[PDB]
């Protein structure tokens, strides 16, 4: 488990605001839309979301980016 | 005397007052 | 969904556009079918059906029609939820007046119409009738008449002269006037006369009709013409067991209301006489005023019960009402409680949970992970998996459980840490594992103290549990630095065991190469615990880059800090724990972690030290015994010497020698004196006692009896405890609070007899009473706290605002009680920086003084800084994260969005529970440092013999020493001596001037918070200026004030029968004492301003608690002030639509007439108002709040006639609608949404 999440305070300022997009990247891995970006040692997808903060590669940009990437690319679905 | 859950009733004046266990 | 939400006056066609049907009979159910009687309180018809999708006669039954209106029984087939939904009405025969706005204080229909209250009341009794509309007659439109004189009035004027009696005349009165109308007029007649009653009536009025007429609102509807009934589902008369039913007493009340009102019409179709038909009306009016709100009438009595019927208001208001019990507090699922144990083998970030009650919280997450594994073909399955109890859900649960926090309460709930996260471990039993360091977070004890686990649901709450409500998370104090995870009382014995030196043990004075040498050496027993050893230690200090840089060395110290050493982190130094590890030391220790390596390792550290501290409290193998405790033998002595001196005196005073009562505090001294002496015999017996040897003959040192660790190290006890364990104990009270004239001369190790348990019977009687009701007490301050000062959050990171207050060590007229570095550290700097001659800027205007720049600042050593407070933000409905400083549980800034007046008012209820509701019982200046005199505010004069005397009140001494700092501070009496003046220097403790000289303990929080003034109130001058007296004697002799460059049109009346103070012939300033006693805040704010009344207040609370002991910033009381002068009065009305007299909030007026003066057109001017806290939270815009709290009658009537709208800021009103707080997460949310 996750002791301390002082390291996550510490890549996202607002400690608050880690909580809102730990959730959302946690939403995003639960309901089964997409998987982990670090391996997960049978942690739930609160930990597993909090490991992704820690490694500094998702924060509220990055997932956003990818948002905004996933709506064209089902824009390009239109076909 | 000290740890305060019940008070020190007994006392010379000006001590703040206990708050004893 | 939805936005803002709006009352106002319900037209009667808005009455019947929520109904449905007209009740028309008192009948509920049909008593052998209970099927509802059409139309009745209990009707399908009109309200619905009692089975879901059936008609009452069955016709039109099966649940294909949807919507169908059925036409035997006129039944509409939808989901019984809907018979608590809909709503119905009663047509009144006569016109019925709504007790909520006559009886209101400020009585709405009275003071709408301009008329008292007891003439409408009379009216309605028709004990007198009123005129109505009389065009061209004698009378004006509203008068009151004897029936003798109606009887002869009509005879005058058959026709242009209406006059009714009764609520129609009242309805009549309403639905005649057209404000518009007596507005117009009263702008003339408030313009005119002066008459302070003009004027009040004149605010009030016109407030009133204008604010009425902006809604749209029609005064008729104060008066009742259709009255709305409640759905029946939520006034049920559901079977109970037994054949017995039950039903809310509202079913009664409308009975009685429809019972009356046919009554009336069948009167009316009757040609009954007028007496009949006015005592029905009255009985009709009675019956709706018991509905609406019982408690202004007659109270009516139940049926066949003595206590009275729930109304309407009764369901809502108070603190059982839906507001109270319901909205702001509910009872939750998936939830549970049970009596609490220890744990000690738990990590701190956990809690030991038992099987069953995991079993029962987690069945959903159990039936969803077992249906998803395929270990249950469906949940039904599943659900006879669990209750069948087999073998493999066990690990289920643990998969379920492994990353799943839970959080854990305690019943008296004071401060955050009340509630805190912790990770489950399943324990078997039925007892909750509590980690024993967060007890003191708790307060709880292990004396059957009982707490209660909440399971977080959503992916939200889990991970807001993980990431603040954490245990981990959470180990500062909010309310100060302090840790809050300290060892308690095992452990902190346990270290003092280990770390502590004797002259004597094996092995003293050998060399080892570091700890793990004393671990073999001690565990093997060839070496004792504490012995003075040198060993080779490696300490650790980052250095010179932040590169970690090690030194080895041998060190002077004991086998038990050598090996204490081990758990020590990197970073510290040894210096830490060469000491005799105090508690208070233990705290230090862990705080220096934290400071210098962070949250991580100082968490497993504290559970290290926890862990040894109990392993080795339990090998140490204290005890206490009857022989621990010492009794000296000089003991006796003092008692007989005493005894000696109480037989002289009573010699003394039998031959009438000494008089009665100075004989008596004789006593009282000498026995004091005498108690002392025991005292200090005892503990000098104790505390050195151990005489040993070593290498020599004899030698002593600290004592290592059990009973005297336990009191030093701070583990459990304190100096009293002892004292009493062995001494004489002290003098009790009898109930008038007269102390004894007979101390105890026993102590617990001896056996006291009758007389003595008797005496202590009363102060423990006394204490334990304010104990117990002092507690209830503190809770109810907690709640005026929170509901003062709770909508603050930080809305925005800053505002601009330069303002700031100047920042001391306080003294109050002896040492200094509190250092500056206290009282500046955490909170950013309000203006530059400089050296008292202007060397160059150290600090700038917005650099956060943290520990770096509070030692910078303690090197050059000014001490007046001016500092950002958040009582002078200039952010508008919200503080402005720079002016409010950096206090949190974590070290960093405060974050944009925490909701700070919250935590304020927790961090001032936690202490309430150490204060006490009833208190126990109760020649000049002497320098205590060396400096130089320095006299400030002073006149001097030099006398005969050559020393310097004051002539001057307001003398303040100043000790300034080489520095350039002030720590001593005193206040000089009128016409001291002094042989010094300004400029010279004196020696430490010499005497620098002489003169001759010549209730509730808790509450005096609670008076000062409500801006209450004393019972006898000093005055102050108005302005500076020489004053004088004048007028004569009768109840006031007048003071007249004098300027300086221009006239005082001033002129106070102050009563000469109290004595006066000020100098008839000497300059004062505003603000000088005129004359003493203890004075009222707001008017220190009218004089003095706005920091000096702030700055007031929060040195008086800051006494108080300060004197018994509790930390606490001033930035909460900080916070509570600003929320305390929100209100002000406007002055002048200038350019803006204000009233000359008009009280509203201060940031309304500030951006309103600040957009003005950015504007071309003139301002309005205010003055701040101080209004109380259970007073300025009434004065709370979005009125839901103010109904949760202060009366809800009075606050509904009042927001309903004004037609106030509500937009739901802030916090407590978005609670009891149910959605997202705008203070934490939600806040980011609630930002997207407002700007939006
Ligand atoms: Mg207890
Ligand atoms: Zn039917
Ligand atoms: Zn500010």
């Amino acid at each position: 488990a996750r002791v301390t999440v002082q390291d996550a305070v510490e890549k996202i300022g607002n400690r608050f605001d880690l909580v809102l997009v730990a959730a959302r990247r946690a939403r995003q891995m639960q309901v089964g839309g997409k998987d982990p970006l670090v391996p997960e040692e049978n942690d739930k997808t609160t930990v597993i979301a909090l490991r992704e903060i820690e490694e500094g590669l998702i924060n509220n940009q990055i997932l956003d980016v990818r948002e905004r990437q996933e709506q064209q690319e089902q824009e390009a679905a239109e076909l | 005397g000290g740890a305060g859950h019940v008070p020190e009733y007994f006392v010379g004046i000006g001590t703040p007052i206990s708050f004893y266990g | 969904e939805f936005d803002a939400i709006k009352i106002a006056l319900a037209s009667p066609d808005m009455i019947r556009s929520w109904s449905f049907g007209e009740v028309k009979k008192p009948e509920t159910i049909n008593y052998r079918t209970f099927k509802p009687e059409r139309d009745g309180l209990f009707c399908a018809r009109i309200f619905g059906p009692v089975k879901d999708y059936e008609c009452l006669c069955g016709k039109y039954k099966r649940l294909k029609h949807r919507g169908v209106i059925c036409e035997k029984c006129g039944v509409e087939v939808t989901q019984t939820k809907v018979r608590r939904e809909r709503m119905g009405h009663i047509e009144l025969a006569s016109p019925t007046a709504h007790i909520w706005f006559l009886k209101s204080l400020p009585s709405r229909i009275g003071l709408l119409l301009d008329m008292p209250l007891r003439d409408i009341e009379r009216v309605l009794y028709f004990e007198s009738y009123v005129v109505i509309e009389g065009g061209m007659t004698n009378l004006e439109r509203q008068q009151i008449l004897t029936e003798e004189q109606y009887l002869d009035a009509l005879e005058e004027f058959g026709d242009e002269f209406d006059a009714k009696m009764g609520a129609e005349a009242i309805q009549a009165l309403l639905k005649s006037m057209d404000l518009e109308q007596e507005c117009e007029q009263l702008r003339e007649e408030l313009n005119e006369t002066n008459s302070e009653t003009k004027r009040k009536k004149l605010t009030k009025r016109i407030k009133l009709l204008e604010a009425f007429v902006q809604s749209g609102n029609k005064p008729e509807w104060m008066i009742l013409t259709v009255l709305p009934v409640l759905p029946p589902d939520l006034r049920p008369l559901v079977p109970l067991d037994g054949g017995r039913f039950a039903t809310s007493d509202l079913n009664d009340l409308y009975r009685r209301v429809i019972n009356r009102n046919n009554r009336l019409k069948r009167l009316l179709d009757l040609a009954a006489p007028d007496i009949i038909v006015r005592n029905e009306k009255r009985m009709l009016q009675e019956a709706v005023d018991a509905l609406l709100d019982n408690g202004r009438r007659g109270r009516a009595i139940t049926g066949s019960n003595k206590r009275p019927l729930k109304s309407l208001a009764d369901m809502i208001k108070g603190k059982q009402g839906r507001f109270r019990q319901n909205l702001l507090g509910k009872r939750v699922d998936y939830s549970g409680r049970s009596v609490i144990t220890v744990g000690p083998y738990l990590r701190l970030h956990q809690c030991g949970l038992p099987k069953k009650m995991a079993l029962e919280l987690f069945k959903p997450f159990i039936y969803g992970k077992l249906e998803l594994r395929g270990l249950a073909t469906t949940i039904k399955a599943a659900k006879k998996m669990v209750e069948r109890e087999e073998a493999v859900v066990w690990d289920i649960l643990d998969e379920v459980i492994r990353e799943h926090p839970v959080l854990l309460n305690r019943a008296p709930t004071l401060h955050r840490l009340g509630i805190q996260a912790f990770e489950p471990v399943l324990i078997e039993g039925k007892a909750i594992q509590l980690h024993p360091l967060v007890c003191a977070a708790y307060n709880a004890d292990f004396d059957g103290d009982q707490m209660a686990v909440h399971v977080p649901l959503t992916l939200e709450a889990q991970l807001e549990a993980r990431a603040l409500m954490m245990s981990t998370n959470n180990i500062l104090s909010p309310a100060n630095g302090e840790p809050i995870i300290v060892p308690s009382q095992d452990v902190v014995l346990g270290l003092y065991y280990m770390t502590r030196d004797c002259v004597n043990a094996k092995g003293e004075g050998m060399v080892l190469t570091g700890p793990k040498e004393a671990e073999r050496l001690y565990r093997s027993g060839l070496a004792s615990l504490h012995a003075r050893v040198k060993v080779r230690i490696t300490e650790y200090e980052k250095d010179a880059n932040g590169e970690l840089v090690a030194k080895t060395s041998l060190k002077d110290t004991t086998v038990g800090r050598a090996i204490l050493w081990m758990i020590v982190p990197k970073g510290l130094p040894y210096s830490i724990v060469n000491q005799a590890l105090g508690k208070k030391a233990i705290s230090k220790m862990l705080n220096t972690c934290y400071r210098i390596l962070g949250l991580k390792p100082t968490v497993i550290f504290a559970d290290q030290i926890m862990y040894t501290g109990f392993a080795y409290a339990a090998r140490s193998g204290a005890s206490v015994g009857i022989d621990d405790m010492v009794i000296p033998e000089k003991k006796h002595e003092i008692i007989s010497e005493a005894e000696a001196e109480v037989a002289e005196i009573q010699e003394q005073f039998q031959s009438g020698l000494v008089t009665a009562g100075e004989r008596y505090n004789k006593v009282i001294d000498i026995w004091a004196a005498a108690n002392d002496r025991v005292s200090k015999a005892m503990m000098d017996n104790l505390q050195t006692e151990t005489v040993i040897n070593r290498d020599g003959q004899e030698e002593k040192q600290v004592s290592f009896n059990s009973i005297y660790m336990m009191a030093d190290s701070g583990a459990r006890g304190s100096a009293a405890q002892i004292r009493q364990l062995a001494g004489m104990r002290g003098l009790m009270a009898k109930p008038d609070g007269s102390i004894i004239e007979t101390p105890i001369t026993a102590n617990f190790r001896e056996g006291l007899n009758v007389l003595q348990y008797f005496i202590s019977t009363h102060g423990a009687r006394k204490g334990l009473a304010d104990t117990a009701l002092k507690t209830a007490n503190s809770g109810y301050l907690t709640r005026r706290l929170v509901d003062v000062a709770q909508d603050l959050v930080v809305t925005e990171d800053d505002c601009g605002t330069h303002e700031g207050i100047m920042m001391t060590p306080v003294i109050e007229g002896g040492d200094v009680k509190e250092p500056l570095r206290d009282r500046v550290l955490g909170r950013v700097t309000a203006e530059d920086v400089l050296k008292p001659g202007t060397a160059d800027i150290l600090v700038p205007r917005n650099t956060l003084l943290h520990e770096q720049w509070c030692d910078l600042l303690e090197e050059n050593s000014v001490d007046a800084v001016k500092v950002r407070s958040v009582v002078s933000c200039d952010t508008d409905f919200g503080v402005c994260a720079h002016c409010y400083g950096r206090d949190l549980a974590r070290g960093h800034i405060i974050n944009k969005g925490e909701a700070i007046g919250v935590i304020a008012a927790q961090s001032i209820g936690e202490p309430g529970t150490q204060l006490t509701m009833r208190t126990f019982h109760i020649s000049s200046i002497q320098v205590k440092n060396k400096g130089s005199i320095k006299l400030s505010n002073v006149k001097s004069v030099v006398n005969s013999s050559g020393k310097l005397v004051i002539t001057s009140r307001n003398t303040e001494l100043k000790l300034i020493d080489e520095f350039g700092r002030t720590k001593e501070s005193y206040k000089v009496p009128y016409g001291a001596v002094l042989a010094k003046g300004d400029g010279e220097q004196v020696a430490g403790g010499e005497t620098v001037a002489n003169w001759d000289p010549h209730t509730g303990g808790l509450p005096r929080v609670a008076d000062l918070f409500e801006a209450r003034r004393p019972k006898e109130p000093a005055i102050l001058a108005e302005i500076s200026g020489i004053v004088s007296f004048g007028k004569e004697t009768k109840g006031k002799r007048r003071l007249v004030i004098t300027p300086v460059d221009g006239s005082d049109p001033y002129e106070e009346m102050i009563p000469k029968w109290r004595q006066l103070n000020v100098f008839e012939g000497e300059r004062v300033e505003r603000g000088d004492v005129i004359s003493d006693g203890p004075e009222a805040p707001h008017d220190i704010l009218r004089l003095r301003g706005v920091h000096a009344v702030t700055r007031y207040i929060v040195n008086e609370v800051q006494d108080v608690y300060r004197l018994q002991g509790v930390k606490i910033n001033d930035k909460h009381i900080e916070v509570i002030v600003r929320q305390m002068l929100r209100k002000a009065t406007i002055v002048n009305a200038g350019s803006s639509d204000f009233l000359e007299g008009e009280q509203v909030e201060y940031s309304r007026v500030k951006i309103a007439n600040r957009e003005l003066e950015a504007n071309g057109k003139v301002g309005a001017t205010y003055s701040r108002d101080l209004l109380g806290i259970t007073k300025a939270s009434l004065a709370t815009e979005s009125f839901i709040s103010a109904a949760s709290f202060q009366e809800t009658t009075r606050v509904l009537t009042e927001a309903a006639v004004a037609g106030k709208r509500d937009e739901l800021r802030g916090l407590k009103e978005n609670v009891i609608v149910g959605r997202l707080i705008p203070a934490g997460t939600g806040y980011a949310y609630h930002q997207d949404r407002m700007r939006r």
